[PDB]
Formats: C-alpha cells, sequence, structure tokens
C-alpha cells in the first residue's frame, strides 16, 4: 500500500517547493510464528500388545 | 488402560509347579508339602509327597 500517486490535484511548474515526498515506503508489516506440539507416549506395561 | 501412564503392577507367568496341580500356595509359590487334588476324571493325583 504505497500508492504515492493519489489522484488529488495535478499542478506543477517543475519546482516551487516540489511535493517533497514523506517517505511513503517502509510501512512494512510483520507477524509472529506459532509452535505446535504433542506427544504419543506409550505406556510401560500396556505395550507390545496385539 | 486409561489415559494414565502406568496404572500397572508387577507381572509373572505360570510356573511349572503352578500349572500342573497347585495344591495350596505358601505365598507367591506353590506349597511343596501338600499333595495335589484328586482328579475328578479318574481320581488320580500327579503331586504326592509321601512320608
Amino acid at each position: 500500500d504505497a500508492l504515492a500517486s493519489v489522484d488529488g490535484n495535478n499542478a506543477h511548474v517543475e519546482g516551487s517547493r516540489a511535493e517533497d515526498g514523506e517517505m511513503k515506503p517502509t510501512v512494512i508489516k510483520s507477524n509472529v510464528t506459532q509452535i505446535l506440539r504433542k506427544v504419543v507416549r506409550v505406556s510401560d506395561t500396556a505395550n507390545t500388545t496385539a | 488402560v486409561a489415559g494414565l501412564n502406568d496404572t500397572h503392577a508387577a507381572r509373572k507367568t505360570g510356573a511349572f509347579q503352578f500349572l500342573c496341580a497347585h495344591g495350596g500356595l505358601a505365598g507367591g509359590v506353590v506349597d511343596k508339602t501338600k499333595n495335589g487334588p484328586a482328579d475328578p476324571d479318574t481320581g488320580a493325583v500327579t503331586v504326592k509327597v509321601a512320608q
């Protein structure tokens, strides 16, 4: 979402305090990563069963 | 066999002296001083301790 060329108005004479952009870029976003786990532990006695 | 972890105790097999005729146990072992029970089929005793 840079869109530094919004319609607005249009009038310039190549100078006279040019629009002097306001650092439209570096609006970077971010997010985190989740971790999921689970165990399938096998009982000690109820093991090796058919 | 529920969600619990162990829920179990020691395990043991059927011993020789326990599988033939266990005519009385002295604890965790067959009593070695008591004759077996009379077989109802024929009236025999495979475990005899004479004196």
